[PDB]
């Protein structure tokens, strides 16, 4: 859909232009499930292995937990992006083209006159 | 084959029954032969004959629920008065689903044909009434 | 390393001047003289028509004539 | 196989990929194509028994062909257009040819008569290898050559993929021939939504390739081919059963799960399109992918079949097979449905 | 579309220079010497006209240049050129290394009865200018009028209104 | 998935090869030199959906440049009535179209 | 009649792939496909590709085709109504295709056809002291960089997977 | 367009219904992949030739050497099946219906 | 054209020695003469897939003599170079993996 946006400066992962949006806050709830996904990779590793889940690898599953926050923190990132891009694209699209979206008059309730369908 | 469908949907409904018969037979007979390609195809017959034999047998038989569909289709809209009615449809394609009961000599897949080709054909008739899309164009 | 030299001189002298051979065409070109005047020597061969440029007034460098003396000349090519 | 020449071999075959992903010209994608499967062949063939060479023969007929309709497609493109440029295509029989021959190279119904063959005949490592990496190049292409692709030819290929995987699997009780009957299903639903919106194309490549490299990942660490094989796996190793029961209920597309995240965006990215009977009759085939997932875990994780005594021995014993990112793969295989807005990556 | 505009018989009759081909190797470098500017001329005008109905008149000039090159080697230098030709002429490839003596009598007997110079090694091959007078063709494509550019973006970067707005997910 | 490495890196590794009017050896044009310029001149930028309306007659132009099928209809036409005059008995063909003329140079 | 050869030739094309394609044997196969690509390099030749056509002489038929009749030799016994059935419906089909190209000097099978001879489509101009299909396929290690090194390495792989896989190890 | 198109395309067809249609060797079947190889070799050179393109004169050859490494190849996969079975007949590839 | 009377004369010449080699020996009616799979070598096979190998490398090789004639001439040397080392790089791979055993 929104490839020749991207290929005028092509793979790109975050552009100069993704600088102007805010960064995921570090508290960032989709952050912290990733987190969560990381630390439940973790369990299932000591699981898998017939270690102890909680206690064995407490630095492998701190290693889980920190590469997938650092993964997810950048995939965040270039979501907040390209969702950006979107709404920047269909707000400039409407504008660049006023006849194509026509102010349609709001009628009251008194003016408008709907069928009424009895329940009984 | 997708002109064996324009001249069978373009006809009115009711109005012209055996080019309606026919052309419902042809698209029956098409398919019938495209159900015989692949069933030589991908399964060896014994010998020619009776290849030829399966073939035609199979292509008779979805000619003939193609023809009895058609015919009883266009006789209903034609006592009933309703030409853009799906209930036409209907006894049409429970009549095709009586006539592959015949064909594969069993009662209860007759039955199940008829309601299941019954309820297609209604479909059908609906998606030639309101529009409907199944190769529907992308618009956005 | 001289032992092995002369221990692979002794046994295989057919893979032993393969590998120097193909040595020699490897490092060789990178070291002679001669290289710039092969890239010389193809890129003044005139296989397409020269052609000219409208004479806007200045272009001091491209001649009128050929026998005019400014220009590309192949003297180098004809004394070497 | 020498570990050299099988890490040069996988460079190969990586390399071939990448070389259809970024080239801009034809006969570029032609010769990754041909990288592919000249280097896929003794992947294949890395055990050396009949199966993989009667395996390793209908892969290189049916990717032999494909090639050979796809340069055809190519030669009629340089006819109609006088170029080579890997964008749409100038000419619907060129664009017939190419969706055939990348329809092949996928083994899409009705072309999907080699993939459960294929898939059976060789090991779990290859097979994972033919189900997930082969998929990535013919979807490139498809994803080049969207303006000139047919609507209905295309939709033809993705339901039928979508009914003869369905009905592929409900007979069959071999490990590699589910999931090769679940790859052609699954293709269909990456094709169907294709002229549509191909990021959702994307976004049901990447979660099925996750979902496919944690079942062949899980049946090569419990060595497990057939369903009865795998059904002593409650036996031996317990949270591989846990581990196969929530991927199995992922790929069927069962919410909460994310294998239901694909199917659900293809259907919001259809419905869109005034599209409503195709995307019905693709959910409603679904069931019989999500029917015989659901035999695989009445056999392996829900009930508790019959061992043997020898298993006594095994219990004594650690897999030392190197799991490779198993716990990584479960867990975005299953637990991914929140992060569901991260499709626009793909965009 | 538009019927193409072709030149009158009358506009192609030119006296044609009826000589062969290892006559025109013979004096080639001598043509190429004395004969330099009309010819420049004229493939000046045929790169920049990209049409030979546009370079007529520079083509009738470059056939009544040769001529008179011709007529100015056969007053005073006919026989060692003919001595010169017919060994061209002999060779099938025409080689100009098996004639280097009757060249030296040719070009002696040039140099000093015409005064001509025959060019160096390099010469010939040389780019150079050319003074016309007629204008610079301003679209010798024919090109129509191109179409417009899609708009380009601007403006900072604002964020998603409300996130991703899908179904639920409020960011 | 068109991983744009060429243009990311800056290599030409296949865009030479892609297009007649790209650059050749020893500067040699195409026979369609000028059409395919003229539509990619036209095309670049604007998009495949604008090109395929904006640009259709430059690509029509081009297309009958690569496989000449109005051209080749055109000497059908003059051919075929040409024999049917010489059937007809109406029409002798002139000197210069009989090989007993001296051709120009 | 001279004037349309290289559609002779093509017509002798099609005939000799119906003649093998029709399989009565892999060893009368490869002999027809040799006497298929030797009048298929004379249409290449008869348009000016003099290089490309002793390239079919020289690798198709002089290396590919001598191993493909060398494996036939070594992995097939020495030596129907089905293949001559088939041969002559082919060499119908295709005779009432050049019937009726020549009797309309238009036809269309799946696109437009001219019914002339294809001299007509030829350039009226020179190349002067070169080949312009030579000089492009010198081009091959000046321009074509990138294709010589994925060609070369496809071919160190070729050699290196047909000796796993022949190994039987 | 040009005449000779249209029977070169109708080769490449002939030799696709011959290799899509198994009598009983896979030589056959290798030797009608070739063809096809042929007459895309063939139709490629006539464009290039026909268009005076001149980079595109080296793009049959890199067809050629790309499909005949491929013809090697689909020649060892005959050999080891000629080995395992005896014969180079298709109907002993039929193990994997099962 | 001069060329295909060529090939017809030495093909026509070819067939009537070929019906004089066969017919001939025929006129002299002589008495009736009444009294009254194949192993495999894999060596075979990989001598003749190794010189279609090599043949499509000099396939890749034969236009040097018009490559020679360049302007980017160390580029073309670079590629040249590089394609002859990788035919000695396959014949290298082809030594020290047994390939050229007991037919070397
Ligand atoms: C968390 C959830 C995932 C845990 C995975 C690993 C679980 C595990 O190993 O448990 C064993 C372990 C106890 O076992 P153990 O004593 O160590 O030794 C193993 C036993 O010997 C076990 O005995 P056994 O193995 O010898 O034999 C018994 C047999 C018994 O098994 C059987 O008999 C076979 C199966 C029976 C039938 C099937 C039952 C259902 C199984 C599937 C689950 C379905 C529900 C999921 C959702 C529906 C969709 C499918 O097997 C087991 O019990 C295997 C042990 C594991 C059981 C649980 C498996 C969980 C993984 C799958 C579910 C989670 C992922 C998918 C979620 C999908 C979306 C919600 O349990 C735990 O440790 C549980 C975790 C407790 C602490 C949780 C703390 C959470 C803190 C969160 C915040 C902090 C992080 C913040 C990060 C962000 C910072 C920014
Ligand atoms: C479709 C129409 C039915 C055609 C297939 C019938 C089954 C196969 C067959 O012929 O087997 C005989 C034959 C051998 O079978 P068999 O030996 O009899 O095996 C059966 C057992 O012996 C068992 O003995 P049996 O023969 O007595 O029992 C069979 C039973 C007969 O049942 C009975 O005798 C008792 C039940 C009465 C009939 C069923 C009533 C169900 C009513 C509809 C459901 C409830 C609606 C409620 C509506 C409420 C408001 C009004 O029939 C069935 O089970 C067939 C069910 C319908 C099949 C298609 C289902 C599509 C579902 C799609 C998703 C939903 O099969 C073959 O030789 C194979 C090929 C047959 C020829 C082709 C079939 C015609 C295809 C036409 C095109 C259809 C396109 C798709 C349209 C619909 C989906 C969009
Ligand atoms: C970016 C995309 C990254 C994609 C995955 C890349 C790694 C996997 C592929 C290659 C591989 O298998 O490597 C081994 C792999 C471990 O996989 P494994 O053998 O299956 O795990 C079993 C045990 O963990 C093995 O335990 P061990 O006893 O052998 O040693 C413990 C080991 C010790 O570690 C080391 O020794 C590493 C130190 C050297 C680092 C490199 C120096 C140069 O630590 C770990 O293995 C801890 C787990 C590491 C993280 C695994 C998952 C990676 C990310 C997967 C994608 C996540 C996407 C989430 C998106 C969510 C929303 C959509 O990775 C490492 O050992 C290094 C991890 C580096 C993480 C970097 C994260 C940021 C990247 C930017
Ligand atoms: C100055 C610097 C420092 C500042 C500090 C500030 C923070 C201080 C507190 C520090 C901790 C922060 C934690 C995150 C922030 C709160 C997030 C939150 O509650 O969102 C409400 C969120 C939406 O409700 P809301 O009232 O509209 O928003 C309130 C706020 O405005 C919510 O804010 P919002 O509007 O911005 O939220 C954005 C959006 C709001 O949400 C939406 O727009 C709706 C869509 C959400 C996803 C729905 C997916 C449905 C299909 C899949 C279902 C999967 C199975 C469910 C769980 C199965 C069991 C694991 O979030 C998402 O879409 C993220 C995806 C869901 C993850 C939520 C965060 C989890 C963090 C901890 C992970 C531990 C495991 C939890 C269980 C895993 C599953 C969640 O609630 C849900 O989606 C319900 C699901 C449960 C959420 C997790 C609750 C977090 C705390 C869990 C502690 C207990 C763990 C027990 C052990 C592990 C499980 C066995
Ligand atoms: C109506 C006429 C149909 C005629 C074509 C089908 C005939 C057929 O099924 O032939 C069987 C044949 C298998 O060969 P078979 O005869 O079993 O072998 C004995 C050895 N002589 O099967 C084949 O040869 C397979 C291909 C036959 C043609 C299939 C497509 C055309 C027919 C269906 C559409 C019309
Ligand atoms: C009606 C009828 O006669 O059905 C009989 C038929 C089996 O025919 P048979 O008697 O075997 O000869 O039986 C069949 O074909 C199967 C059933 C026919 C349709 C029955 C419809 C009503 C079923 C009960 C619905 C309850 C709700
Ligand atoms: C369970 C399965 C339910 C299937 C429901 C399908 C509903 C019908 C959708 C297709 C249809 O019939 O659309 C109506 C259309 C005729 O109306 P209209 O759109 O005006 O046609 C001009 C087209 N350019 O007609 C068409 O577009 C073509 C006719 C299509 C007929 C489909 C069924 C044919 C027989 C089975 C295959
Ligand atoms: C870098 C330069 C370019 C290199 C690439 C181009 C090479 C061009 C020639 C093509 C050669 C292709 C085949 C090469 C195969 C090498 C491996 C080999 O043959 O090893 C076996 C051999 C011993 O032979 P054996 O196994 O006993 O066989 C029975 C025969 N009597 O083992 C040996 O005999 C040892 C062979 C290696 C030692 C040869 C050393 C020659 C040194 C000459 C002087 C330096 C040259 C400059 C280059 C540096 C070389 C290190």
């Amino acid at each position: 859909m929104m490839t020749g946006r991207q290929a005028r400066a092509p793979l790109q992962f975050l552009p100069d232009e993704a600088r102007s949006l805010p960064p995921p806050k570090l508290t960032d709830p989709r952050l912290a499930y990733i987190g969560f996904l990381g630390y439940c990779s973790g369990l299932i590793d000591n699981a898998i292995r017939r270690r102890p889940v909680l206690s064995a690898g407490l630095h492998r599953q701190f290693l889980y937990i920190t590469s997938f926050v650092f993964v997810g923190y950048y995939l965040l990132k270039r979501q907040d992006y390209m969702y950006a891009v979107r709404d920047h694209d269909m707000f400039s699209y409407i504008k660049s083209h006023p006849e194509d979206f026509p102010e349609k008059d709001k009628k009251t309730y008194r003016e408008v006159f709907e069928e009424f369908h009895p329940v009984r | 084959a997708k002109t064996l469908l324009h001249q069978y949907w373009d006809i009115p409904e009711g109005t012209e029954c055996h080019r309606k018969t026919y052309a419902a037979t042809s698209i029956g007979g098409a398919s019938g032969l495209v159900v015989s390609a692949y069933s030589v195809a991908l399964k060896t017959p014994t010998s020619f004959l009776e290849g030829v034999a399966r073939t035609g047998r199979y292509t008779f038989t979805a000619a003939a629920i193609g023809a009895i569909f058609g015919l009883t289709s266009c006789i209903s809209a034609q006592v009933r008065e309703k030409p853009d009615d799906p209930l036409n449809y209907l006894i049409g394609g429970c009549a095709g689903g009586l006539t592959l009961g015949a064909r594969t000599r069993s009662y209860g897949i007759g039955a199940a044909a008829c309601a299941y080709m019954g309820l297609t054909a209604a479909l059908v008739k609906m998606g030639q009434l309101e529009g409907w899309k199944v190769f529907a164009e992308p618009k956005v | 390393v001289a032992a092995f030299l002369k221990n692979v001189w002794a046994k295989e002298p057919v893979l032993v001047a393969s590998f120097a051979i193909a040595g020699l065409a490897v490092i060789l070109p990178t070291l002679s003289p001669y290289t710039k005047y092969s890239l010389m020597i193809n890129r003044a061969t005139p296989y397409n028509y020269p052609v000219p440029l409208r004479d806007d007034g200045n272009m001091p460098d491209v001649p009128s004539h050929p026998q005019d003396p400014q220009g590309p000349s192949l003297e180098w090519l004809k004394r070497l | 196989m020498n570990p050299i020449i099988l890490i040069i071999i996988l460079m190969t075959v990586m390399l071939g990929t990448i070389i259809v992903m970024i080239s801009t010209h034809w006969l570029l994608i032609w010769i990754g194509f041909e990288m592919n499967m000249l280097a896929i062949i003794p992947i294949m063939m890395k055990k050396h028994n009949p199966r993989a060479t009667e395996a390793s023969t209908k892969y290189f007929l049916t990717q032999s062909t494909a090639s050979m309709l796809l340069m055809m497609a190519i030669i009629i493109n340089l006819m109609f257009s006088g170029q080579w440029t890997v964008m749409k295509l100038f000419n619907p029989m060129a664009s017939m040819l190419m969706t055939m021959a990348l329809a092949m190279k996928l083994g899409m119904a009705p072309f999907h008569f080699w993939v459960p063959e294929v898939t059976q005949g060789i090991p779990l490592s290859s097979g994972l290898i033919l189900l997930t990496w082969q998929k990535l190049a013919p979807m490139s292409v498809l994803y080049q050559i969207l303006p000139s692709i047919n609507l209905d030819l295309i939709l033809t290929l993705s339901i039928l993929s979508i009914t003869i995987g369905g009905w592929g699997g409900l007979n069959q009780t071999q490990l590699r021939k589910i999931m090769a009957y679940s790859s052609i299903a699954h293709m269909g639903w990456m094709t169907a939504v294709l002229l549509y919106n191909p990021t959702m194309t994307l976004l049901n490549l990447i979660i099925y390739i996750i979902m496919t490299s944690t079942m062949f990942t899980l049946f090569m660490a419990n060595s497990t081919t057939t369903t009865l094989s795998l059904s002593h796996t409650w036996n031996k190793a317990p949270i591989m059963t846990i581990l196969v029961l929530i991927t199995l209920l992922s790929m069927g597309g069962l919410p909460p799960l994310s294998g239901f995240m694909p199917k659900w965006m293809i259907i919001q990215e259809m419905t869109k399109n005034d599209s409503i009977i195709l995307p019905t009759l693709m959910a409603i085939t679904a069931l019989l992918n999500l029917y015989f997932y659901m035999r695989l875990t009445y056999s392996t994780a829900l009930t508790m079949f019959p061992s043997t005594n020898n298993m006594k021995m095994k219990w004594q014993f650690p897999t030392t097979k190197r799991m490779t990112l198993l716990p990584t793969m479960t867990v975005l295989s299953t637990m991914l449905l929140p992060l569901t807005p991260i499709l626009s990556i793909l965009e | 579309p538009g019927i193409v505009e072709l030149p009158s018989l009358e506009d192609l009759k030119v006296q044609e220079v009826k000589v062969s081909s290892s006559v025109l190797k013979a004096a080639a470098h001598h043509y190429g010497a004395q004969c330099d500017k009309p010819n420049k001329e004229f493939m000046l005008c045929r790169w920049e006209e990209k049409d030979p109905r546009r370079c007529l008149e520079e083509g009738k000039l470059v056939n009544q240049c040769a001529l008179e090159f011709f007529r100015q080697i056969k007053r005073h230098c006919a026989e060692p050129f003919t001595e010169y030709w017919t060994c061209i002429d002999y060779s099938g490839l025409q080689l100009f290394r098996r004639c280097r003596k009757e060249q030296a009598q040719f070009d002696k007997c040039v140099l000093d009865k015409l005064g001509w110079v025959r060019p160096d090694l390099g010469e010939l091959s040389k780019v150079t200018k050319v003074k016309t007078d007629r204008p610079l063709p301003e679209n010798p494509y024919h090109s129509r009028a191109r179409p417009e550019p899609n708009p380009e973006v601007e403006g900072d970067l604002k964020p998603a209104r409300h996130g991703s707005r899908l179904f639920f997910w409020t960011m | 998935p068109f991983f744009d490495v060429q243009k990311k890196l800056g290599v030409d590794l296949d865009h030479w090869m892609t297009i007649q009017s790209a650059e050749q050896p020893h500067r040699i044009p195409a026979r369609c030199h000028a059409f395919e310029k003229e539509w990619i001149e036209c095309a670049h930028g604007i998009g495949s959906i604008r090109a395929e309306k904006e640009c259709k007659i430059e690509f029509e132009d081009f297309r009958e440049c690569l496989l000449r099928q109005k051209t080749m209809k055109r000497l059908n036409a003059i051919k075929r009535q040409r024999d049917k005059l010489i059937k007809e008995g109406k029409y002798t063909p002139p000197p210069h179209h009989s090989g007993q003329e001296d051709l120009r140079p | 009649m001279m004037t349309y050869i290289v559609f002779i030739l093509s017509i002798i094309f099609v005939m000799g792939f119906v003649g093998f394609s029709s399989k009565p044997s892999p060893i009368y196969g490869g002999l027809g496909l040799i006497v298929s690509g030797g009048v298929g390099c004379g249409i290449v030749l008869n348009f000016g590709g003099s290089f490309l056509g002793l390239m079919v002489f020289l690798i198709y038929l002089g290396g590919m085709m001598v191993v493909f009749g060398y494996t036939t030799a070594m992995a097939t016994e020495q030596y129907n109504k089905v293949v001559l059935g088939t041969f002559i419906t082919g060499l119908l089909m295709e005779f009432l295709m050049v019937y009726y190209v020549l009797k309309d000097k238009e036809v269309e099978i799946v696109f437009k056809f001219n019914g002339m001879g294809d001299w007509v489509i030829y350039d009226t101009g020179d190349s002067g002291f070169f080949s312009e299909e030579a000089m492009g396929i010198a081009a091959l290690y000046s321009y074509g960089t990138w294709l010589v090194i994925v060609t070369g390495w496809s071919l160190l792989i070729g050699v290196v997977v047909i000796m796993e896989i022949t190994r039987g190890n | 367009m040009s005449l000779v198109y249209m029977n070169i395309m109708m080769a490449f067809t002939v030799s696709l219904t011959g290799l899509l249609m198994y009598r009983s060797h896979l030589m056959s079947s290798l030797l009608c992949l070739e063809g096809m190889m042929l007459s895309l070799f063939i139709l490629a050179t006539l464009m290039i030739l026909n268009s005076h393109f001149t980079l595109a004169s080296m793009m049959p050859i890199i067809l050629l050497v790309f499909a005949a490494c491929e013809a090697a190849l689909g020649l060892s996969l005959l050999v080891m099946v000629s080995n395992t079975y005896g014969t180079d007949y298709v109907q002993n590839l039929n193990l994997l219906q099962c | 054209m001069n060329l295909m009377i060529t090939l017809l004369t030495n093909f026509t010449l070819a067939t009537l020695l070929v019906t004089i080699a066969f017919w001939l020996p025929q006129l002299n009616v002589y008495s009736e003469k009444t009294s009254p799979r194949l192993p495999f070598s894999m060596k075979f096979f990989l001598v003749a897939i190794t010189f279609l190998l090599f043949d499509l490398e000099i396939a890749l090789l034969l236009p040097l003599p018009w490559a020679s004639q360049t302007t980017n001439l160390n580029t073309m040397l670079t590629m040249a170079l590089l394609l002859i080392f990788l035919l000695a790089v396959s014949l290298a791979y082809e030594w020290t993996q047994k390939g050229l055993e007991w037919t070397e």
